[PDB]
């Protein structure tokens, strides 16, 4: 396919892989919630690879997205990345999801699709760094 | 940024006008674009309207966000992801069948923009 | 679609606001661009009002046209010039002069745009 | 031109509202880019409104020019500037703190644009 | 003159052309809707050949077109072209026009000129669709 | 919305608007098959208009025009280049002939640009034929043939 | 095989085919003229086609055409709508399709540098067009 | 042009292989592309193959059309096309599930192409 | 510095180089006036010159030039440029300003810098040509 | 795809061509770039052959792989790596000197490319 | 000291690197297959950092990857979601940096005409990564 | 290089298959472009042909496959060549004149694998 | 706003992100030399994000490095290449050092085209040096080298 | 009048010029394989003269350079060698490299104007033919570098 | 075979053989002067047409070239001559502007490529010594026009 298609749906890979290793070092809960966003990420590829043929995630994915950026606002009052070994993962997840955000805007930019799948990765990264914020914040 | 939001006079809520304009304001705060102060909405009642041609009763819900340019497309339709989530959830209901929620993001010209705090 | 009409409270109109919507709507269908159902229109009587700065008194009518964009310009013009004749010949008068009617066609940003129907 | 004023409820201005708009009909046409006649402006007052998320008491007063496109940005500056400077100075005072004054300028289509006088 | 204004000043005239050979086929309602129309192209000719030194056609005109588009439409409720010889001349025109408006609308891109006239030829293309539809339904 | 898109669907549709005139001047079998060529070219414009997300003409509607173009070859045996026209009949074949020639030329341009039409263009290429063929068949059986000078 | 060759040869093919339909709606002077012209068309796309490496029109066709612009131009005084009866309208139609082949070769001759007299002959052959369509009206009334 | 037909030895023909042959130059022919002399086609049946990795019987049809390049793709697919109607049509059966056809369209280079005639 | 913005700089200090000329020949009203006016534009300078680094003009300032225009538009009622000399001299330094607003739209173009100094500029414009028509009024 | 592989009657393998080919398509199935069924593979004995001008006994085995376009240059060069392994694996030998073993892969235009199943 | 160059030599390193901490999850007979592709994605390295002087992997080298691609196909039944176990989400990570690593050598590829084999090395390798990864989930579960 | 020639199974030729294999082996070397070891050359009689659709008919046809990389003068003097040796090698066949042709294709070098065993 | 100085602050975002990872791997002067390190990157962000206006890294920050550097290459003394990740924790090293790496290759693209950021490219060069030193060093004391075959 | 082909005229122009000094140091067999190359490339100047308007050089000729190069061949058995052994070697030597030359210019008129391919291959075997001729005047002598 | 480094080693394959064909005009010193630059022409040719993957001509042959121009350098001092005082050394101007019309094709390779620049400073010394061995060919004879 496309070098904007191909770049995108890889680093895509490449973000649901981080968090398919980040998965093992958190809670239940947390756990529970990062294998919906990996698959919601594997939802993303098939739009992004069929170049819209198939179709991407919904506006409720998204609207899941800013429930949990709410609840996690509440308990989150400049730190530096990686306090715990464990929020040290999410913050790495949260900078390959910039990435791949950055990829996918080059194909919403080109081909004019993708840009549900560039809102839900920019609130994903949001909810990334406060997961990591919230790990610190109960290990003191 | 300032939202506007209209709702037809048949339009029924989960909740106050007031307290939809705060769900509002703490959704477009969550982006994590805005200074809180910053966020300005109203909202709109809509007593003199027609939606199509037919001889149906129907209702609508529609929001228009205007955001000094600047801001790539993901932020954009993020935004409008957001509002239309807190919009559609705060519907009851109204007319004779399903309720209409659309929301636009606009881009103000920052270049002539014109503030300032008296 | 989105049509707003607003009217000065001076402007005296050969129909009611009601009726005026329903021949936009109308007129709106009649371009074949739109489902019937999407035509969402509102009317609105502008109270506090200033039409230049001489000692005259005036009336206008003034409509804005909503669409998502990716329409030529000649689709755009046809709306405009269909929904403007539909407005002038509403007017009954007002003032003591001419009745200025005006209408503008805008484009909303379609990628950014979100809807739902509850 | 279209120049809609929105002033929140709790703002308290120096003048009327009418006056306010036949300053701002007075600043706009001091540019020399109008024709007396040509310039409609409105006064809005926002009765159901929210400024940000805390719990404290604001006010608000922003405007919208809408010109035909052409001008360049310069023109389009000095207009806001001409009107923010009006609105600013029109404030007295409102809510518990500053009050946010902003104005936007942007344009509308001239090629599908409709305009008739009855 | 310039290249896009030569091709939609001639695509212009072939329309009129052709609904100068339907008129024939016509009864005497549509016979004189369709010279309306060719003095209405006979005088957007004049302004896209000028470059917009000399005036086109008035809103007037366009709200003259909507007013019989909403009569016909009253009449007419995925069908073949041609259904009769008649109709078949005006489905030969309402694509003439499509394409006189795809030349009219490359003036406009490169010129500025011209929207009302596009405006006018698209909602001409509606009518004859209307007008061939009702000699059809009257014919059955 | 693109340029090319646009021309190549509107250029389709002008040909079944002709298609559509001629079918009125020939004889029963004829316009039957005229119909079936109208409703390949709807088809078609289908999946043009939506840039090969809508499915297009199927392989058998080619193998159709090529069961028809190998009957009508076999009706005729020209030795030498013919004028257009020979009848009125045959004339509005011979036009829409053309006009076939002209919306291949704009699905080409399609193709070429966004790699979808391709069985289309085959399509109008075939259809040309047959409508040569039949204009021809038309004027054999009148004995209307006017050899090129 | 160029795009220009194959829409300027193409078009010109569109013109004959819409004068071999003319020619059955009017009289048995104006069909001999008017299939005349088919054989002129078909020698242009004959050297269009070829890149001008066949000979195209001579200027003798050209002097032809002039000649009968000549003749027409005294029965008619020369602004009226097109298709004053179904036969002119024909010759109308007929005129405009000459005037776009005219575009299309015009396009050759400034890329490739041929094609000139078969241009010539066109812009003649659309004024022609345009008096016979006035002659018949004329004519007929 | 050179015309290569290949069939497994397992598949099953309507007629024989130089039957199919003929009925393959017709189809060229009427294509209008070529002169009649100039169609040249073989036939070749395959003793060893193999489908895939399944045990399953299976028989399959290829043709592997080579023309002077120079002609457009309307031209290469209608070829195609054309060939693969008469390469179906001729299959009676083979192996114990459908039967794969297939027809190639490739173009040899004109430039470098030698030709004589002895 | 970039070639707009050189330019740009060196048509201001034209500008107020050509005022600096004019404020010689006007009473003492309209020299206070044309001398805030210098004030103001070594403050554009700064601001262009630095492309941005240092602040410009505030509101304030346009807000000041409207003031002003609104005054002397109440005293002025198409008439030949200098009909007296000190007029003139308002005349020339107008046409300058009106130079440099062109050379600042250049860099509010390319570089999105200096659009409350184009502003400024064209008020000035404004406010020179009714200085001009103010001191001809006066003097008949 | 379909692949053909070219053995000089002189050499000599270490199994069956019907084994090969097998090993062949499991080989190109590895690659992940193909439906099972769509492997279509077969085997030639070539009884005619020269290599070079010299006098000695030589053999070699040649293979060539067909795909339709629209694959990268790593999946072709990959594709060739993997036969060209499996065939050099496959030689015992032959001829009186080594055995050259060579793969070409070659792209099928897709556009014009006709299948059908009968 | 080309752009492209650089790209690719950087993310082959990147890929060694991440290969380098996966093999400290892997059993001892995996560890020696991650550490022999280390040393063949050094010799690619080289090969495009010197833009092709110095020879690249061998043909068998490739066939080595096809050998273990064909081996453990065999275990795995051909979706799932990544990182199944904390080990086979490392190999998952590799997987997917091999698969970037081959995006710029593609580049490299296509404008300098060299690191076709490194790419279908790279290609393979991406393809293993998978099988591993699976079998990593299998072997546990 | 890879060469196939095939002729139809009623053409004749001058010398046998594998006399006409090592002329067209020799000129191909004479050309200066391979290595003596890499040209490889097979000949095949086609015995189910149709040409046209008429006649007795007797064609021959050869296609040369080389490594891409190398100009035009150089993949048309080998097609020339090659025709030369072909043309030459007819002694008849058919009940009319005797079609030679001769292909020159380009091998995709990048993807292109060999080895010695 | 600009794609490239995005993907720079991107870049050295992820960087700071895995130095944040590996520094629970290390010991505590590493784990010092890592934070200050993390502050450094921080300070680079804000200029480059701001296009050159807010102030970056000093060159005593590059003075650090190097003195780290010089520290660290005397007990270094390689005889070959050696395999990357010889250990779990110098594997986090490597991954780092190819991280800054990609980091410079972001950077140097913000300084071709706007002139900012040399410095800030310069102390990523050198802080992919000392990674590769600090790697090693464990190694060492781990007696882990494996030397490329 | 473009510029490729009044440049590959030229050249070839230059060629037969060359060759046709080249033919008063030759012995009477080579001088009239020297003049059937004169007048084919005469011929070849037509054809691209003319944009391929005129027909160029046959299969034939290039059969005919063949056929010389296979004779010569068996005569020339080389180590590489310097140019011009002999005086009279030294001058086919240069009718090579303008050959080359040529076919260069050539070249450059079949990529932009698809016209000449024929030709370029009599050239190429053209180039081939002089070299051999030069070492088969050099061994003759025994005069090899 | 990208077309400059064709065009450049095309046309040192040109100065070699027209150096080829001066040296049976020349003295014997000048005969081995002229071998041994035939000789660094094809290390040059080497290089460039491998595009710099073998090593081409050494410093060591440019300061050859440089010690035979100050030797002959002290033989010759002239106002400008027309070339080609006698027919021995009209071949050496003619090897020389050969020799810069080679300098000027090797220029581009270098611009384009980064490589030759020893071979294009070698070529530009030869032109030079070109130029010195025609004048002193003509003082001996005493032919200076
Ligand atoms: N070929």
């Amino acid at each position: 396919k496309d070098s904007p298609i191909i770049e995108a749906n890889g680093t895509l890979d490449e973000l649901t892989s981080f968090i398919g290793e980040a998965k093992h070092y958190v809670d239940e809960e947390m756990k529970g919630i990062l294998e919906e966003i990996q698959n919601d990420i594997y939802k993303i590829m098939g739009e992004i690879g069929s170049k819209g043929k198939i179709e991407g995630i919904s506006e409720e994915r998204i609207a899941w997205l800013l429930k949990l950026i709410l609840r996690y606002m509440e308990m989150v009052n400049f730190v530096l990345p990686g306090g715990t070994l464990e929020s040290a993962k999410l913050d790495v997840c949260r900078t390959i999801a910039r990435r791949a955000l950055r990829k996918v805007l080059t194909v919403t930019r080109e081909f004019g699709i993708g840009a549900e799948a560039a809102a839900y990765l920019l609130a994903l990264s949001d909810l990334l760094f406060l997961l990591a914020r919230v790990i610190e914040i109960e290990k003191n | 940024p300032h939202l506007v939001i209209e709702a037809t006079a048949n339009l029924r809520l989960e909740t106050s006008p007031g307290e939809l304009l705060e769900q509002a304001n703490k959704a477009l705060f969550a982006s994590g674009q805005f200074g809180e102060a910053d966020i300005k909405s109203r909202f709109v009642t809509l007593e003199a309207y027609r939606q199509g041609t037919a001889a149906v009763e129907r209702a609508y819900l529609h929001a228009c966000l205007s955001i000094l340019d600047g801001r790539d497309i993901a932020t954009r339709t993020l935004l409008g992801a957001s509002l239309c989530a807190v919009l559609a959830e705060a519907v009851a209901g109204g007319g004779e069948e399903g309720v209409q929620v659309s929301v636009e993001v606009r881009e103000m010209e920052r270049l002539s923009y014109a503030k300032r705090v008296v």
